[PDB]
């Protein structure tokens, strides 16, 4: 077994990778937004929280 | 025969109107429903890719700097969902999406009952006709 | 010559870290010759060695095999490796449930102390008579021959000594508490709802020490006898497949069965069964006995002075309940913010449980 995860990618295509160094320790959560390559599928850009939209209508005033 | 020959100048002018479509080229080829492109291949932060359908759900926190120049690719970027705000280039943003909106031009109706509506009238011109004459006061 | 002695040695714990955080980078460019692998399950045999797998990530699509691993763990019901070019099973991964957030809650049981909303000794025990039972020895339902008892039922005021059983009962039993939201199944797109429930079971075959709480769904409850409804017609569709569980093949006895409601209206009466809902724990308004140990939880909370007397409040309760019971500090203690002091006299206290009276309904 030794150290691995999943990963399922927002396009509806669940992906399998060995341990990768690109990702600290205390990063990996479940439902975590990340991005990876168009092919090689590898952790870049890690996205940030709140899954899904914030807060669907929004009013800023200081 | 008007089309046929309307044509003429109009096919010779479709590859200038491609002139602009040689901006971007790749995927193929105002309103909108959501922001949608191709990959955005054109796009702290440097370039800005943001989509919003069934496949590759993209957000960013950061922005307002350009990356793009000015339109990419599938051309339309800007407010849909709300909460999505692409403006520093040129946006195409607030603009209406799909929908049913029925708009006509110049409703003529002329007057019918004037004999209880002489100061009644006065008070609908108050509303509309009035901050169109003098703002000031 | 020993002012750099201490700094060459942080230096060399510099260079540690100056080195093993791109070690880890070279293996993924290296990685690049083998592409990660999408998601497959063992469906059914076919051939010798290659068999019938079904992608989750698309379409269907039968891969090849290797002679890195045998059949031992090819069986059904597992997941493996399959490559997106060439098309084969590499490696035989373990069976991923896949834990997210709504599939297992990374909040589990409680950092809280027994019952604080409780003190009713007969209702809150009798719940832990059919679940220690079958914890340590299951050895009284085989002479009289039953199935273990799942049924436990909820009904009245959401929250007031309702909610909180769970994070409070639950947690001292020492099994595996997994919340379980109604908001979280809906799946507004291309529903998956039930199904996402029944890969949660796995966790209870593994696991036998188990707990599983519905909080507060009456959205399941009406059954729409008109049946004119859009995205409801799914919703009694979604609900069958919950009452398998309670029916077909899986038996256990370890897994709770606990539904709230808020009303006893149209609500589904198959679910009802009193083979499926057995202990009905009401709500009601109980005398000093019932509400005595939330008083002792209430008062070791506020530091004030030593003289009070609670017997006399106990009386002036009318339609309180565990939440209304931290109301009365609560808007008592905030008439002695602006008094610079935290100490409550004991008529203060008496001013605000009339105070909730007044607000109640």
């Amino acid at each position: 077994v030794g150290k691995a995860a999943v990963v399922k990618t927002s396009s509806r295509q669940t992906v399998f990778l060995p341990m990768v160094g690109l990702v600290d320790p205390d990063k990996l959560k479940p439902n975590d937004l990340v991005g990876v390559n168009k092919d090689s599928y590898l952790i870049l850009d890690t996205l940030p929280s709140e899954f899904d939209s914030r807060v669907k209508a929004m009013e800023v005033d200081e | 025969l008007k089309q046929t020959e309307n044509d003429l100048k109009d096919i010779e002018a479709r590859i200038k109107e491609k002139a602009g479509v040689k901006e971007s080229d790749t995927g193929l080829a105002h309103p909108l429903q959501v922001a949608r492109c191709t990959k955005i291949i054109k796009g702290e932060d440097a370039k800005y890719v943001i989509n919003l359908k069934q496949i590759a759900k993209f957000v960013v926190g950061l922005g307002e700097r350009v990356s793009p120049t000015d339109i990419e690719e599938g051309m339309r970027v800007g407010v849909d969902r709300s909460k999505y705000n692409i403006e520093l280039p040129l946006p195409p943003r607030i603009d209406p999406s799909v929908t049913m909106m029925t708009v006509e031009e110049k409703p003529d109706v002329t007057y019918s009952d004037v004999g209880g509506c002489k100061d009644q009238i006065e008070k609908l011109r108050e509303v509309v006709e009035l901050p169109l004459l003098s703002p000031e006061r | 010559h020993r002012r750099y002695d201490d700094q060459l040695k942080q230096r060399r714990q510099n260079i540690r870290d100056l080195e093993k955080l791109y070690d880890k980078t070279e293996n993924d460019i290296k990685a690049l010759q083998s592409i990660g692998q999408l998601i497959g399950e063992v469906m059914k045999e076919l051939s010798e060695e290659k068999y019938i797998v079904k992608a989750s990530s698309g379409p269907r699509y039968i891969v090849g095999v290797r002679n890195s691993v045998d059949r031992s763990k090819l069986k059904k019901g597992v997941r493996v490796t399959l490559d997106i070019t060439t098309l084969t099973i590499m490696r035989i991964l373990p069976r991923e449930t896949d834990p997210l957030v709504y599939n297992m809650t990374s909040f589990e049981q409680g950092e809280i102390t027994f019952d604080g909303i409780g003190g009713l000794t007969e209702q809150i025990r009798e719940l832990r008579e059919v679940i220690e039972l079958p914890l340590k020895n299951p050895e009284i339902f085989q002479r009289v021959g039953i199935k273990p008892p799942k049924g436990v039922l909820l009904y009245g005021p959401p929250g007031t000594g309702k909610t909180l059983l769970a994070k409070a009962v639950a947690a001292t039993i020492g099994a595996n508490f997994i919340f379980s939201p109604a908001s979280g199944i809906v799946d507004k797109y291309i529903g998956e709802s039930a199904r996402i429930i029944r890969e949660m079971f796995a966790y209870a075959k593994e696991h036998e020490p188990c707990i599983i709480f519905m909080d507060e769904v009456d959205a399941i409850g009406g059954r729409r006898f008109s049946e004119g409804t859009s995205a409801d017609r799914e919703i009694q569709r979604t609900l069958m497949e919950l009452l398998t569980q309670m029916d077909g093949f899986d038996n256990l006895g370890q897994t709770k069965i606990i539904m709230a409601t808020n009303r006893p209206d149209t609500l589904d009466p198959a679910l009802l069964r009193p083979g499926r809902l057995d202990r009905k724990v009401e709500i009601p308004l109980p005398n000093e006995a019932g509400r005595l140990e939330i008083f002792k939880i209430h008062t070791a909370k506020v530091k004030k002075t030593g003289e009070f007397d609670f017997e006399a409040a106990v009386k002036m309760s009318d339609g309180f309940n565990g939440a209304d019971i931290r109301n009365c500090a609560t808007e008592a203690g905030f008439f002695a913010i602006r008094d610079d002091r935290d100490h409550i006299n004991p008529d203060d206290l008496m001013k605000a449980v009339r105070k909730v009276a007044e607000v109640k309904k």
